[PDB]
């Protein structure tokens, strides 16, 4: 077992997240200072997230270890990911958040129904508070519980493009998102955010509190703007390139308009509907617990 | 849904139908002819013998 | 005292929109003999074969 420290997993260099930029490493802040914006007529205001459902997926008992982590790692940012909303991963997930649990969360983002003492795995505590909200990813796709698909969007855009004082007015011009790039920049940077331990991420974000919660939002709020960003990329209504001076800048328009686009394309990831379900899920529970 | 084909160069036709238009004479019949045939297509006249 | 030389437009235009070509279909048009203009026709007729 790995104990948590006071500032939260990500703290640990163990979990560090980076980005290659054409091809070097990078931290994604420094990926987020070269995006510049053209607003357009168009306005996001913000509506209050719906708060999540109090139901969780039935703890039930299933045979084998589920990968969580490339579950929905893979549903938020994969190429073509598939049955984002099968259940049985997420009733696994469920097991986690009961108060005696011998289910582990290895920090593989396997989940170990046995104590297997030989992988190392996050504390028990947390990972209940981390399961207990985010086993609700598991209804994503039960029609009493989908969340916006649309609205939510602009949350994203405001945490994304959103200037301090627009994020504080809760306002922002619609925007058209564009950066110096390399060829297939979306897909790369995307395959980059795929292979985060985002497991540490989200139960930091769920077991931290007071001061230690706070100053985790401020250092990893560019991580959760890259992983916006690739889900804005997801559904972003045109992606485009612009030739200027012998070099290309790859054009996303729009950032927080949701165009619940289905059909892949080249430039970017795409989501199915039953992606879109489960990014909405998770930006309802992740916003939810990111606003508070 | 992807069409794994070229985008339909409106700029690079219209300046090769304004080349042609200039250099190639049959270039008028050949799109009449087209207009004429969908006419036929159409069904919307045809010539009674009285 | 001077240097002929081909100069590109390039070199000249910082506007890559306006600019197809370089110095080489100069080099290869001088290794063309001058043409009539019905050689020219022939040409394209040939090529259009």
């Amino acid at each position: 077992m790995l104990q948590q420290p006071t500032g939260g997993y990500t703290t640990l260099e163990q979990f560090a997240f980076t980005i290659r930029n054409d091809g070097t490493n990078a931290t994604p802040t420094q990926f987020l200072q070269l995006l510049s914006y053209e607003a357009t007529e168009n306005e996001l205001v913000k509506k209050t997230i719906p708060t999540p459902e109090t139901h969780l997926p039935s703890a039930r008992n299933v045979p084998g270890n589920v990968y969580i982590e490339d579950a929905i790692t893979q549903a938020l940012f994969g190429i073509s990911a598939q049955n984002v909303n099968a259940h049985g991963y997420f009733s696994r997930l469920s097991a986690l958040a009961l108060p005696n649990t011998s289910a582990r969360l290895g920090l593989d983002g396997v989940i170990y129904n046995s104590e297997t003492i030989n992988i190392p795995f996050y504390d028990p505590a947390a990972v209940a508070n981390f399961a207990a909200t985010y086993a609700k990813l598991g209804n994503a796709s039960t029609p009493r519980y989908r969340a916006d698909m649309i609205d939510i969007y602009a949350h994203v855009g405001l945490e994304l493009a959103g200037t301090d004082a627009e994020r504080a007015a809760g306002v922002m011009p619609v925007k058209r998102a564009k950066f110096d790039s390399w060829e297939g920049s979306l897909i790369s940077l995307s395959r980059d955010v795929v292979n985060w331990k985002i497991l540490a991420f989200l139960i930091d974000l769920c077991s931290l509190e007071g001061e230690a919660l706070r100053a985790f939002k401020t250092r990893n709020r560019d991580v959760f703007r890259m992983m916006l960003f690739i889900m804005s990329t997801a559904v972003a209504a045109n992606v485009v390139n612009r030739k200027v001076t012998k070099r290309v800048d790859r054009v996303l328009e729009y950032i927080g308009v949701n165009s619940m686009r289905t059909a892949g394309r080249t430039a970017t990831i795409t989501y199915d509907l039953s992606r879109h379900e489960f990014a909405a899920k998770f930006l309802q529970l992740t916003f939810t617990r990111w606003n508070a | 849904a992807l069409r794994p084909e070229l985008a339909f160069d409106h700029d690079h036709i219209i300046r090769c139908l304004m080349l042609a238009a200039a250099n190639y004479p049959r270039l008028e019949g050949i799109i009449v002819q087209i207009n004429t045939g969908y006419v036929a297509s159409a069904n919307v006249i045809r010539p009674v013998s009285e | 005292r001077y240097h002929e030389s081909v100069l590109e437009i390039a070199d000249i235009f910082d506007q890559a929109d306006f600019i197809q070509t370089s110095d080489a279909v100069r080099q290869l048009r001088a290794l063309m003999p001058t043409l009539s203009t019905s050689q020219i026709r022939h040409a394209i007729e040939r090529i259009a074969q």
